[PDB]
């Protein structure tokens, strides 16, 4: 995932 | 080399606060929602996906004020193609003097750690605000913990943290309080  | 250059002169005498993005200031997801504050397009292997971002309450009050009190720095384990646009849209007041993303973290025991040693500041004058204690394992005494936020529109935690930060902003050595 590009988030977290 | 260090992650940050020298503090620019009005910031020299300020404590440097490292601030996390996801679950700390916003919460984002690929699941469509109607009340997203931001929608961000993110390209992953040639496909453009939409990321829906909600703002934690009092985030605007919080950043504007922290931006006055500290040399604020965004430090996130998320990729720039996500985080950088969100900071663009979130940070109306220019609180963030710098932004660090996943490649600036240290990958260690399966976790992306924010290694505060790599900033290039005196750790007596560094704080980290991060919802995930795994992010600061190398420096747990530099931390102001904050609960993970997802969608509670009743959350008041960033508001209620400001008084503590005001009083930290004054001290010489953050450990004199966190130990
Ligand atoms: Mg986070």
């Amino acid at each position: 995932s590009p988030t977290x | 080399q260090y992650l940050l250059p020298e503090a620019k002169a009005q910031d020299s005498d300020k404590i440097c606060v490292v601030i996390n993005l996801d679950e700390t200031l916003v919460h984002s997801s690929f699941k469509p929602v109607n009340n997203a504050d931001f929608i961000i397009p993110v390209e992953i292997d040639g496909v453009v996906h939409q990321v829906y971002v909600l703002k934690r309450p009092h985030v605007d009050e919080f950043l504007q004020r922290m931006g006055e009190l500290f040399e604020c720095v965004l430090f996130t384990a998320s990729l720039a193609k996500y985080a950088d646009p969100v900071a663009d849209l979130l940070d109306k007041w220019g609180a963030f003097r710098a932004r660090l993303f996943r490649e600036s973290c240290v990958f260690h025991r399966g976790n992306y750690v924010k290694d505060l040693s790599r900033l290039g500041r005196d750790l007596r004058r560094v704080l980290i605000l991060d919802n995930s204690p795994a992010s600061y394992v190398f420096h747990p005494d530099n931390a102001v913990p904050v609960a993970s936020w997802f969608d509670n529109m009743s959350d008041t935690e960033l508001h209620d943290l400001l008084p503590f930060f005001e009083q930290l902003s004054r001290v010489d050595d953050v450990y004199s309080v966190l130990r």
